RNA sequence: GUCGACGUACUUCAUAGGAUCA
RNA sequence: UUGUAAUUGGAAUGAGUACAAUGUAAAUACCUUAACGAGGAACAAUUGGAGGGCAAGUCUGGUGCCAGCAGCCG
């Protein structure tokens, strides 16, 4: 029974998937930078000195993975890397204990999908009992446990010799990785991502210097697409976290810079027939059809009038009629209705086939029969592909994750090259038509659990929706017994409440959470989380009724 | 008289009409008009035939008042004995006394309906739905799978009638074949007489039959006379003629020591050719 | 006027909201 | 069952023509409901009478 | 705001034709709900 | 910020695709050198409809009237009532909502009033037989056309209702890769204002070209007389070639005019029903841009269609040069391995397209 | 198991009636269709549609009530204890 | 009631 | 095909009677 | 002479921390034990069930002012 799961689409590709993205997040100071130069020295046997931005490491034969050090005192950088995070190592300073941003980063994944989370606890040599260590672990592993799931693996590390953690452990938590699956998530199964590897202004120098610094820039951004293929035309809305909604101006694939081995030796394995790490911030009718410049009666000549017209071009009745006094040459169309016996009976169960052959035409389990149906289909978009030119493929799907592409923004604002700090990611999400339009956004919303205060009606909020985070003035509402749209002053105490907002449409039953505060010098002590909930109903108008009352003697 | 009232029986019966819209419903027995005010509002326009003037004016007073009245026409007299106009379709719920009657009435229309919906007795509506080698095959079951083909669509309790009756019922479809099939309904229906008076004896048997032969011999009699050669209508004369012509085509045939029960439509068929290619014809 | 429109919207209203939760109770049961 | 089915449906169609190949009127011929009367009144008897001399 | 009772109905020319196709539609077939003398 | 498009040329298809798309288009140059130049009244009123339809919706025209702006909202749908000019029938405007409708917030209840036939445009039988089935193949299980008055031309006084109860994310993906066994053709006869006489000799003239074929031919024939049988007299058919085997329709139909034999209708409406099943391999000619449309927007994935040389003609290029640039998607062609026949297999990758008007 | 396909009574006018308690959930083991019940309106929030849930023995006719949601006990939500993971 | 629930609008110029 | 038989599993209808009192 | 204390007094003690020693192959733990370790003794026991009461609040129905549903929303 335990087996059984709502089916759901894998987009990964067959061939070549894309490294995957391994977030080292955790509060200051509790170990990130060295647990990644641990892990890469381990992978590969060499220590990087200084770390900065993604950094793709090979990992076995046919396995890639990407660190990436969440800034610790960001809270924005926490919630776009919950989104697109494949894996997350959280980081718990074990003398110390459970930590708000540990919290708060658990929580925006939670409700922005889950991805795998493995505990670390470091510091540990600084417990100077072995019976107060012992009962340390238990408690953070139970509480561990409870935000995550019941036998979540917990890794302990005891101390730092020469910038790198004991050998033994982190044989452990490397091989632990190396054999982790990943479930099918409905966000980053249905939107293309990617994090940026590397990044470069293209604008020239004389425009900078003729105009001045303030010209807006051209600027290319390269890096690993995942999710679903990105569409090969240029013109494709994307939206990168914290900057804003762009048009992909120019598109092309680049050779593969952290080749895994697997793949070098058939690349290799090819030429018979006729480097571990990479950190760089550190007539055929169918072409007829599509040449616009050749006029569609034009290209119909050489390889041999408007829609408002229904009925399709017949010749004239006369013609027509003489072209059919006989039935030939659509008899095979129709049905049909001691040696020559059997060819009777292959005329009959032929007629049989047709007739009652798929009222005929087993899996064990419902869910199996979903799956299928799935299988059987993504092995329909492989054949074709593989008939399908290398050319002519990337005409039709775009760009398949796991290829690296250099992407070229046009009017990106000057400040994001000037204020281009590599520690902080750069995430390009793209957008589906609804993420585009604007309107009002109904829903069902609730007080987080662990927020001290209620909220207001008209009380800013800065909401996470999709790839985008904005501040919007929600309307939080009720139902009055499913009669009116009645305005609420607050949110409720322990339940949840409708809440209208301007912004951003999107798919309903896309999550969101939402927080109050996220400069640091706000932080206070408090949990930062202020709502939780789902969007219900996208609208451009909305009939909030608050309630007036006339008094009198 | 008996009144159904369960809504989900008759739901069934006006959906698995399949009604088109451009279709005319004869509805027999319209009794309160349950099915009648479902029929009308996806029909064409339909035509009802009531015995009871008093039902027919409760009919009409139950649709007065209404966008379906220039569709519903309202016949009063004896079904059988009125000469009826077109119609596609037959859903009815008549008294079964009328049963047998009705199916080959609408049999013999000269436009016969594409499909229609009756309600029987359930030995009645096993006994039309039978096939060769079941106990309960008749002639009734041959000659109705000649002129049609009969499914079964519900078996229709006791409890939902008011007053009980007696019986169960149940409800079947009839379609009737077109094109009609070019055999006499006259010789079949006497060659299956001759042969059905007990259906698990041999077919010789129920030839050796004194009368048989006699209506025999004067069939062929009257049949040589039509040819213009001459007979001598003695009483007896050809009995031994007759009879010698009989056992050659059970004979070959060899339909002689086969029970008319667990007879098909082919081997009756091939019986009735034998006995025209020797020169007796039954009706 | 007013008085006369929102009268009949609540009947129609009401009207729907029963027949609905007439299907569903049938369904569910 | 379904190419049995065709079979017989074949075989039927054949005996059909061929049935069709040799037809009369029933008319005068008398009908085997009268198996169960074995007796005869005097005014089916002149019916009979009167039908014979129509045909001579 | 509330209406605590049933508006006056109106007598609007739709309302007219209606209540008179009534009258109409009762004499055709002389359906007369009146007083018999016993 | 604009896609631009020139002409009057398949405004409907662009209208309903920028509708699906939600992506802003821009129409001018639209006869610019006839006479009465800009747009017709007709085809002003489907933009009334497409703007009753929806929410949010932006529609501007230019003061000489030969240039438009649609910039698209969500799809809402309703229950409303249109009035149809009589340049034009019932199922000029029907048969876009045929696009739009399974893709609303709410159910499509829309009642039509004008002509309901014409020389030019959908009949009510072709879109009951002919075009509704094909939707039917892509997931909408409910929908239908009820002919409450039929009208023929001048003076029309027809009247039909659309409902659409069949509320889906998205088509299914398409999977036809064979020619569908047609076993059997049927079809409607009808007339309005005349004798009977009229739609019996049109079964007989349909009759004599199709009895020589090897399926069953049965004709409704449907009379429409008194009240509902609209002001003018008028008379058509439809004949529809069906396959049981995966329920899949080809249909022909034609009207007649004054003085007009009604056999001789019969014989070249049941002649054009046999050139279209020649010419096609898996769906009719005046189904094709259904099926192609609703394949681009289904999920992101490929559907195949067998189409047949003869079916890749003038409209089925632009059609396709329209879907390119409103979304960008290429419909690639190949060959079928067979050598018996000539056709084609159209593999189109869906967009990914969801309703999210669509509450949950 | 068992997907929520729709939340019937979410449209009900009387507050915490017995059909607002009630969803109709797909049996994921061979596909019936069955109704289930859900300890309170409250609760009733944190079922949508189309998340996986484990029922249990139990408006008479539903004989099955939601114990967990997503993997997770529908108590402990309603306790304020652990967040659904989505 | 038309205007009610209604943000667009066809803007006719000619 | 809202087919028949059987097998299996469930639902449902048949509960009040004597004594005293008003 | 019954019930209630974020009232109040000085006595006791281990959960935990920890010199030491015992323990053990070496450790941890137990038993010991210097020295710390209690008033919200916040050093903050749980899992289920039953029953209330409240409003310028909300819904529904009607032999007026009522009844049902219910009530984190006044
Ligand atoms: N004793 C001890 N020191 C540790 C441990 N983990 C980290 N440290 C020390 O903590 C300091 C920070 O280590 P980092 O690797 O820089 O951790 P970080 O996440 O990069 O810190 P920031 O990026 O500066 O916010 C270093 O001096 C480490 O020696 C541990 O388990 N034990
Ligand atoms: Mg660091
Ligand atoms: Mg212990």
């Amino acid at each position: 029974e335990r087996k059984l799961h709502v089916p759901m689409v894998d987009r990964t590709p067959e061939d070549d998937p894309p490294p995957f993205i391994v977030a080292v997040v955790g509060p200051p100071g509790t170990g990130k930078t060295t647990l990644i130069r641990s892990l890469v020295r381990r992978m590969t046997k060499s220590t990087l000195n200084d770390i900065q931005g993604p950094i793709t490491v090979v990992s076995g034969k046919h396995r890639r993975l990407t660190f990436l050090e969440c800034p610790a005192d960001d809270l924005n950088a926490m919630i776009d890397i919950a989104k697109i995070a494949d894996l997350v190592l959280l980081l718990i300073d074990g003398n110390f204990g459970f930590e708000m941003e540990t919290m708060e980063f658990l929580n925006i994944a939670q409700h922005h999908g889950m991805p795998r989370v493995l505990g670390v606890a470091t510091h540990l040599d600084l417990f100077k009992s072995q019976s107060t260590l012992r009962a340390s672990k238990k408690r953070l592993k139970h509480r561990f446990w409870t935000e995550v799931y019941q036998g979540a693996k917990l890794f302990y590390l005891s101390g730092v010799i020469n910038g790198r953690y004991p050998d033994r452990e982190i044989l452990n938590l490397s091989r632990f990785i190396s054999v982790m699956k990943f479930r099918p998530l409905k966000w980053r199964n249905e939107h293309p991502y990617m994090l940026a590897d590397r990044f470069t202004d293209l604008t020239h120098p004389e425009l900078i210097e003729t105009q001045g610094l303030q010209i807006d820039r051209k600027v290319a951004i390269y890096g690993y697409l995942h999710g679903t293929p990105l569409p090969s035309a240029p013109g494709t809305r994307v939206h990168i976290a914290g900057v804003g909604d762009f048009s992909v101006a120019q598109i092309e694939k680049l050779p593969d810079p952290c080749p895994t081995p697997f793949y070098q030796q058939k690349l290799d394995d090819f030429e018979r027939e006729k480097k571990l790490i990479y950190a760089p911030m550190s007539w055929n009718i169918g072409k007829l059809i599509y040449m616009d410049n050749i006029s569609p009666e034009e290209c119909i000549r050489r390889w041999r009038v408007d829609l408002e017209k229904f009925v399709p071009y017949f010749d004239t009745f006369e013609k027509l009629a003489k072209k059919w006094k006989s039935v030939d040459a659509i008899k095979e169309r129709f049905l049909g209705a001691r040696e020559m016996n059997a060819a009777k009976k292959e005329k009959l169960r032929a007629q049989f086939e047709i007739e009652e052959g798929e009222n005929f035409k087993e899996y064990d389990t419902w869910y199996e029969l979903q799956k299928a149906k799935i299988s059987k289909q993504l092995e329909i978009n492989n054949i074709e592909y593989q008939e399908m030119t290398p050319e002519q493929r990337q005409r039709i799907e775009g760009f398949k994750a796991g290829s690296y592409v250099r992407i070229v923004f046009e009017k990106v604002p000057m400040e994001f090259v000037k204020n281009f700090n590599p520690k902080f990611p750069i995430v390009m999400g793209g957008l589906l038509p609804t993420e585009i339009k604007f309107g009002i956004v109904k829903a069902r919303l609730r007080r987080h659990r662990w927020h001290k205060k209620i909220l207001k009606t008209n009380d800013p909020l800065v909401l996470s929706l999709g790839w985008r985070r904005f501040q919007t003035l929600p309307i939080y509402t009720t139902t009055d017994s499913r009669t009116r749209t009645r305005m609420l002053k607050y949110t409720p105490e322990h339940t949840y409440c409708n809440a209208a907002f301007y912004g951003p449409l999107c798919s309903p039953n896309t999550p969101f959470c939402g927080v109050q505060i996220v400069a640091n010098s706000d932080t206070g002590n408090g949990f930062r989380i202020a709502a939780t909930g789902i969007v219900e109903e996208i609208d451009v108008n909305i009939e909030i009724v608050k309630k007036l009352k006339l008094v009198g003697f | 008289q008996h009144i159904l009232k369960n809504p989900l029986v008759a739901q069934g019966i006006v959906d698995k009409a399949q009604i088109r819209p451009s279709d005319v419903v004869l509805e027999v027995g319209p009794g309160t008009g349950n099915l009648t005010v479902r029929i009308l509002e996806q029909a064409k326009n339909v035509v009802a035939v009531e015995m009871d003037p008093r039902m027919a004016a409760e009919l009409t007073k139950r649709v007065r008042g209404t966008p379906v009245e220039k569709k519903l026409e309202i016949m009063l007299g004896d079904f059988m004995k009125t000469e009826l106009p077109y119609f596609d379709i037959c859903i009815s719920n008549t008294p079964y006394q009328i049963s047998s009657p009705l199916v080959f009435k609408l049999i013999n229309q000269p436009r016969p309906p594409r499909v229609s919906i009756l309600m029987f007795q359930r030995e009645f509506a096993l006994r039309l739905l039978a096939r060769p080698g079941d106990s309960l095959y008749c002639r009734l079951s041959a000659n109705v799978q000649m002129w049609a083909n009969v499914t079964h669509i519900m078996k229709v309790g006791k409890n939902n009638f008011r007053p009980p009756p007696q019986v169960e019922s149940s409800v079947v479809r009839l379609e009737i074949k077109n094109p009609r099939p070019q055999v006499d309904y006259n010789e079949w229906d006497g060659l299956l007489r001759i042969v059905f008076v007990r259906k698990n004896r041999t077919i010789s048997a129920g030839f050796k039959s004194t009368t048989v032969m006699d209506i025999l011999e004067k069939n062929y009699k009257t049949f040589l006379a039509m040819n213009n050669e001459m007979v001598d209508d003695t009483k007896g004369s050809m009995h031994d003629v007759v009879k010698e012509k009989i056992d050659t085509v059970l004979k070959e045939t060899d339909l002689g020591d086969k029970r008319a029960g667990k007879c098909d439509q082919n081997d009756f068929l091939r019986l009735l050719y034998a006995f025209h290619q020797v020169g007796i014809h039954f009706s | 006027f007013e008085a006369r429109q929102r009268i009949e919207e609540k009947n129609k209203e009401s009207s729907d909201y029963h027949a609905k939760m007439a299907h569903i109770v049938n369904t569910i049961n | 069952k379904f190419i049995e089915h065709q079979l017989k449906r074949e075989e039927r169609k054949t005996i059909i023509g061929k049935l069709q190949d040799y037809k009369i009127d029933t008319s005068l011929l008398t009908s085997s409901k009268r198996l169960g009367e074995g007796r005869q009144t005097k005014k089916e008897e002149f019916k009979e009478a009167l039908s014979l001399e129509r045909q001579g | 705001f509330d209406r605590t009772a049933k508006p006056v109905p109106v007598i609007t020319s739709e309302v007219t034709e209606s209540l008179e196709d009534m009258i109409r539609r009762r004499i055709q077939d002389s359906n007369f709900d009146d007083l018999q003398r016993r | 910020k604009y896609t631009t498009f020139q002409g009057s040329q398949n405004f409907r298809l662009r209208i309903v695709l920028a509708t699906l798309s939600g992506k802003p288009i821009k129409i001018e140059k639209i006869r610019s050198g006839d006479l009465n130049p800009g747009l017709k009244d007709y085809e002003v009123s489907f933009l009334r409809l497409i703007e009753s339809v929806t929410n949010g919706s932006v529609i501007e025209i230019s003061y000489t009237g030969t240039t438009v702006i649609y910039r698209p909202g969500i799809i809402v749908g309703g229950a409303s009532t249109h009035i149809c000019p009589s340049s034009k029938p019932v199922g000029y405007f029907v048969e876009p909502m045929l696009y739009l409708a399974p893709f609303s917030k709410k159910k499509f209840s829309i009642l039509f009033k004008g002509i309901t036939a014409s020389h030019n445009d959908a009949g009510i039988e072709a879109i009951k037989w002919g075009l509704m089935p094909v939707m039917e193949k892509f997931g909408v299980r409910e929908c239908a056309l009820h002919t409450l008055k039929r009208g023929s031309p001048p003076l029309g006084g027809g009247e039909v209702h659309l409902v659409v109860d069949s509320l889906i994310a998205q088509p299914i993906t398409m999977h036809e890769i064979d020619r569908p066994i047609i076993s059997s053709i049927t079809g409607v006869a009808y007339s309005t204002r005349v004798s009977p006489s009229l739609v019996n000799r049109m079964i007989d003239g349909a009759k004599k070209v199709l009895k020589n074929l090897q399926c069953e031919v049965n004709i409704t024939a449907d009379v429409w007389r008194g009240e509902n049988s609209g002001k003018s007299p008028g008379w058509g058919i439809t004949l529809v070639a069906q396959s049981k085997q995966k329920g899949w329709s080809y249909f022909a139909e034609d009207i007649g005019d004054a003085g007009s034999i009604p056999e001789e209708l019969g014989e070249k409406v049941a002649c054009q029903l046999l050139e279209e099943i020649s010419k096609s391999a898996a769906v009719g000619r005046n189904q094709l841009p259904l099926a192609i449309v609703y394949m681009v927007i289904g999920k992101e994935d490929i559907g195949r269609l067998r189409i047949n040389k003869e079916q890749i003609d003038e409209r089925f290029i632009i059609l396709l040069r329209d879907i390119k640039k409103i979304f960008n998607t290429e419909v690639f062609l190949k060959p079928v391995d067979e050598a018996d026949n000539e056709d084609m297999i159209a593999t189109i990758k869906g967009i990914g397209f969801t309703n999210t008007s669509k509450k949950i | 198991k068992g997907i929520v396909l729709e939340k019937l009574g979410i449209e009900s006018k009387q507050p915490n009636s017995a059909i607002r308690k009630c969803v109709r959930v797909q049996l994921i083991k061979n596909g019936k269709k069955v109704t289930a019940f859900v300890p309170n309106d409250g609760c009733l929030n944190f079922v949508d549609e189309n998340d996986e849930v484990l029922l249990a023995g139990f408006i008479p006719g539903v004989r099955f009530k939601v114990v967990k949601v997503s993997g997770v006990s529908l108590l402990a939500l309603w306790k304020e204890k652990k967040e659904k993971p989505r | 009631k038309m205007m009610k629930n209604k943000r667009g609008g066809v803007i006719d110029k000619r």
